[PDB]
């Protein structure tokens, strides 16, 4: 789903 | 804007009719490959596309959702892909056979960059929270750096083969002198998210792009913040940036591609897909006003910066 992954 | 631009739109002058994760034009912008999560890679003729009412002259099947494409400076047949298992693949489009498949990443892999002064030199990051830098005459990675958060995007400065810059999901982007892996020459802050692209318009001038919304303009001899740009939406996907010497160009979820002048924080101008919908890659034609767009409908389109 192309997603941004965030540590957050 | 006047003293810097000439453009006020953006020109259609070709459309190829699912997401496409990256689009590159080869050492020659003779060429350009999609990819993504259809498992393939498509090479086309930039010249056909224009002239023409569209069929790739080159398809690659791949074991993996394809997250990145780089092509090599030297070697015009030669194109790096990452997946979505870690695999960072160098391909011959001529022969479609995989030259060297490193497998390394635990996980996906969302960028790989091949470099422009050592050709033979490419870099990878990953949701392993690692950086490999491989080269193509050695199976083994050459230098490995571990972080403590997920790796989207790598680049190589340039100018030389010694620096890469690393977005990362701390929100921070991480520029290494690998000479010395031990410190990151330089940590830039300033976004507010995940740092989702990093591209460099020059060998002192590093891009980014988070979904914070924003891009932002660095520089990285003296590591100062130089200027943040706004108008796009990008709070959660790869929306594609890509940047030459004056200009930067970024995807949206509102289905429009953006371009700015690196000299002005909102928009020169915008474009409309003709599609619910985000556009997932960008791609200048070096620096000329032409540029390659695909959302993530699968549709391609070739946009001319126009007065």
């Amino acid at each position: 789903l192309l997603m941004v992954p965030d540590m957050y | 804007a006047m003293t810097f631009t000439r453009y006020s739109r953006l020109r259609v002058i070709a459309e190829i009719r699912n997401i496409v994760s990256s689009i590159e034009f080869d050492r020659d912008d003779e060429l350009f490959a999609t990819a993504g999560v259809s498992r393939c890679i498509k090479v086309f003729d930039f010249s056909s596309v224009v002239n023409e009412p569209q069929c790739p002259i080159v398809e690659m099947s791949t074991r993996s959702k394809l997250s990145c494409l780089s092509w090599n400076k030297h070697e015009k047949n030669h194109i790096a892909s990452s997946d979505y298992e870690g695999i960072v693949t160098v391909w011959d489009v001529t022969t479609r056979q995989s030259l060297m498949e490193y497998e390394e990443h635990e996980k996906r892999a969302w960028s790989v960059d091949f470099s422009r002064t050592e050709p033979s030199m490419l870099v990878s990051g990953s949701d392993d929270c690692k950086v490999k830098v491989w080269c193509t005459r050695q199976e083994a990675s050459v230098i490995n750096i571990d972080m403590k958060a997920n790796i989207c995007c790598v680049k190589y400065n340039p100018g030389s083969s010694n620096y890469i810059a690393v977005g990362s999901a701390d929100h921070h982007i991480h520029y290494y002198d690998l000479r010395n892996i031990s410190q990151p020459l330089h940590v830039f802050s300033g976004h507010k998210k995940a740092v989702s692209y990093v591209k460099f318009l020059s060998n002192n001038e590093l891009a980014s792009a988070s979904t914070d919304s924003t891009l932002r303009l660095w520089d990285v001899k003296d590591n100062l913040p130089v200027r943040t740009f706004r108008g796009h939406t990008n709070e959660k996907n790869f929306v594609g940036l890509t940047v030459n010497s004056e200009y930067l160009a970024c995807g949206s979820e509102t289905n429009e591609v953006y371009v700015y002048h690196k000299e002005i924080t909102r928009p020169v101008t915008s474009h409309r897909f003709g599609s619910s919908y985000f556009i997932s890659a960008v791609c200048w034609k070096s620096d000329s006003p032409t540029m390659l767009t695909a959302n993530s409908q699968g549709t391609i389109k070739v946009l001319v910066l126009a007065a």
